RNA sequence: CGCGGGGUGGAGCAGCCUGGUAGCUCGUCGGGCUCAUAACCCGAAGGUCGUCGGUUCAAAUCCGGCCCCCGCAACCA
RNA sequence: AGGCAAGGAGGUAAAAAUGU
RNA sequence: GUGGGAGAGGGUGGUGGAAUUCCCGGAGUAGCGGUGAAAUGCGCAGAUACCGGGAGGAACGCCGAUGGCGAAGGCAGCCACCUGGUCCACCCGUGACGCUGAGGCGCGAAAGCGUGGGGAGCAAACCGGAUUAGAUACCCGGGUAGUCCACGCCCUAAACGAUGCGCGCUAGGUCUCUGGGUCUCCUGGGGGCCGAAGCUAACGCGUUAAGCGCGCCGCCUGGGGAGUACGGCCGCAAGGCUGAAACUCAAAGGAAUUGACGGGGGCCCGCACAAGCGGUGGAGCAUGUGGUUUAAUUCGAAGCAACGCGAAGAACCUUAC
């Protein structure tokens, strides 16, 4: 997502895109620079390796800030995760449920992951039973997306909110 | 490795020039254990140099070596949890070795057919003030004075 | 736009950024330069080389406003204040005398939890 | 560790409890508005305490510098 | 259907908004850390942006059709 | 200028959960 | 008693600058702040840093100590006052007036809580952001109770020398302060450190004893249950004091000693990292292994130290299937 700025295009024919949507045509570097200076903006090279190199007359710093914000907001809006087990009991389960609910309320995607070890014989069964029960319990503020997915020794359930 | 300062190695000097530097260069050139092939190659390169830039083929080599040398080189240390580049001085011997290595590298990433030719061209470049080895040296130098931020760890 | 020729240099030396402010014989500043003026937006903001660079920048700025005689005030100990001092000495700058003034309170209010445990 | 300029001995006879004399106690405040310790002053515990008291009084008055500035470094 | 907002790697989205650059998180695949697992680390496989066009030199994107879907509108009868 | 120190400094400042 | 002497002893009345933040004036500009890294955060209505003035509120740097005071909690700018205890010298006066202390009264950190004031910093709760698999946490930015003062409570404590006080006696040395002296060295009174005897489970203690005694009080009677339950009493309430049983187990505990380990400290080492060359990992194949499959894929080998291993010779034989 990085491109060369100001006088820094190493070309002697850069094609000038104005600040609106126009194709101004096939121009010089110096001329492009002058145009940029005229609008109190700068010159960005958005498609560098072709015939006539691309001089977009945009505001660079602001654009980059916007991009960075976009990159931030997307990742962090989040996936939050809870790790269960095969043999799960009552108070602990309740606590986990509460935690999940809290996370949902916060405004985030919920993920229920199980860590397996000891005879892959009735591991999918109990896993399903508990996970499905959990889902049943929270079919008021949460809904189901990726159905019970045992893929070797990697079981994962993905749970998404009702009102984000 | 924590006991001895451990010895810088002795080389039997050249069979055409009488200079250990030359021998070292030849050794460097030598991959796969064929000095008695690579030394011929070096000789050929020297001859080519003599033919083209009307200079002594030892003198040119020396000039090249001088050109390729870095004074502030860069290193690798993990300080604070994260690895920071550490720019510091080079011992003369070590610097020379580095230069030789970089020249060798330049020789293998040049364009033409016969290796001798490539080596000759590289030598010429070094003598002049440009080329591949020279470029690498410059890069190295740039890496220092820009990452001199962490140059409060002299080690 | 201004000019004065004689004056002070102030180095606030914190953890996070070594800040250099250059000023007139009264107390009103002419220019100030930081680690963040010449790049360095981070932990390496508070770093001796960075500090030195900042100092150099400040000196240059001063030279543009026609400034000759400089008296040195170090305020604190952030990581490179010595480096900064050295840089200042170097710049072909009429480097007068070196003075250290701490804003150490004469035991005032009990500080934050990172100066705490140190009572 | 302080061993060449024993600040008690060099200055001659005088009274501790005389605060209007500032050059007499100018020995006793260091470079900053900081008092010299037992390793630097060379005084009896009691004597040292008395001196400190006197210095405090002086500070309250003005005569001896309250907080100075470290020249040279 | 009436009007507006969009459909993007297997699922959710950043990019669309300035026309060139499609990434990340999770899922599948494998190894490694390991005493083992988790995490972790590193990659592999996985899209042409619902999509057909046009604009345009280059469309995800400007723009139009259509699918649609969603949100709404199904009001005075 | 050194012999050994006596002190004020900011670098060390990676996070690390159990048993088939 | 006289004669001194030290002291952050205690309260009352001030007041001294440094610092912080607030608010203006200036001048100045693009970031500051932060950190293992960052993000929230504040800043163009001009922040931060810098000088000028004030507004406040707290606490008092150095000296300062391993020191001093106090019964203990505790106590430090400095002055003034009122006032405690103390220690000595003189041995001058009194003439056993002492020592302890069940109860009781009194104090009693810090927090809390009541009432009013103050409100800068800090800062539970609380909101953020990061860290994280999860974070109600550590890290970072706010931020209210509250810290502060006044009255009134509370009254707990690692209220600890984890050592009750009173006296006597039992080698020294050494530092520390503090007084008296015929003041290079004595003598008293504290505070430490090293140790004769002796003790003690040892560690240790050792004229400041946990020694040797006596005096008098407090409590102990396995752990856990449990400072709980009941009651009683005190408290505006939190809770506190006072203090069990039923049951339940064969350990709960302390000291050290070996070793084991340590994301403890020093010193070393090794191709351990670095420096260096070149590979594996990618391609194909050769093997051996897992896995499957199959009538049988003989058996074992398991991180280094199983995996071109036993097999240094599977067409049959070998060869177990
Ligand atoms: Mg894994």
């Amino acid at each position: 997502k990085e491109y060369l700025t100001n006088e820094r295009i190493r070309a002697k024919q850069v094609r000038v895109v104005g600040p609106d949507g126009k194709q101004l045509g096939i121009m010089d570097t110096r001329e492009a620079l002058r145009l940029a200076q005229e609008m109190d903006l700068d010159l960005v090279l958005v498609g560098p390796n072709a015939d006539p190199p691309v001089a977009r007359i945009m505001d660079y710093s602001k654009w980059r800030y916007e991009q960075q914000m976009a990159e931030k907001e997307a990742r962090k809006t989040e996936v939050k995760s809870i790790k269960f087990r095969v043999k799960i009991d009552e108070h602990d389960y309740q606590t986990k449920l509460g935690h999940i609910k809290r996370f949902l309320q916060e405004g985030h995607k919920v993920k229920v992951t199980i860590m397996f070890r000891g005879r892959e014989v009735a591991h999918p069964e109990l896993g399903e039973r508990i996970l499905n029960r959990v889902t049943e319990d929270l079919k008021d503020l949460a809904v189901v997306e990726m159905k019970p997915e045992m893929l070797g020794r990697d079981m994962n359930m993905l749970l998404a909110p009702v009102k984000v | 490795a924590r006991r001895r300062r451990a010895e810088v190695r002795q080389l039997q000097p050249d069979l055409v020039y009488g200079d250990v530097l030359v021998t070292a260069f030849i050794n460097k050139i030598m991959r796969d254990g064929k000095k008695n092939l690579a030394a011929r190659i070096f000789y050929d390169a020297c001859k080519i140099i003599q033919e083209k830039t009307g200079q002594e083929p030892l003198k040119v080599f020396k000039q090249a070596v001088e050109n390729v040398k870095p004074r502030m080189e860069v290193r690798s240390r993990r300080v604070g949890g994260a690895n920071y580049q550490v720019p510091m001085e080079v011992s003369p011997r070590r610097q020379q070795s580095l230069a030789l290595r970089w020249l060798v590298q330049a020789a293998n990433q040049r364009p033409e057919r016969r290796a001798a030719v490539r080596i000759a061209h590289e030598l010429m470049d070094a003598a002049e003030g440009k080329g591949g080895a020279v470029k690498k040296k410059e890069d190295v130098e740039r890496m220092a004075e820009a990452n001199r931020a962490y140059a409060h760890y002299r080690w | 736009k201004r000019q004065v020729a004689s004056g002070r240099a102030y180095i606030h030396a914190s953890y996070n950024n070594t800040i250099v402010t250059i000023t007139d014989p009264d107390g009103n500043p002419i220019t100030w330069s930081s680690g963040g003026v010449i790049g360095y937006k981070g932990s390496r903001k508070g770093t001796p080389y960075a500090a030195q660079l900042a100092a150099l920048d400040a000196a240059k700025k001063a030279m543009a406003y026609g400034m000759q005689s400089v008296d040195v005030i170090v305020r604190g100990t952030g990581a490179g204040r010595e480096q900064a001092i050295r840089a200042l000495q170097a710049s072909g700058l009429q480097v007068k005398s070196i003075v250290d003034d701490t804003p150490v309170p004469h035991n005032g209010c009990r500080p934050k939890k990172k100066f705490r445990k140190a009572s | 560790p302080s061993r060449k300029a024993k600040v008690k001995a060099t200055l001659g006879e005088f009274d501790l409890r005389d605060y209007r004399n500032v050059e007499v106690l100018k020995r006793f405040l260091s470079e900053t508005g900081k008092i010299l310790p037992r390793r630097r002053t060379g005084l009896s515990a009691k004597e040292q305490r008395i001196l400190a008291k006197t210095i405090k009084r002086a500070r309250i008055l003005g005569l001896l510098p309250f907080t100075e500035k470290l020249v040279r470094k």
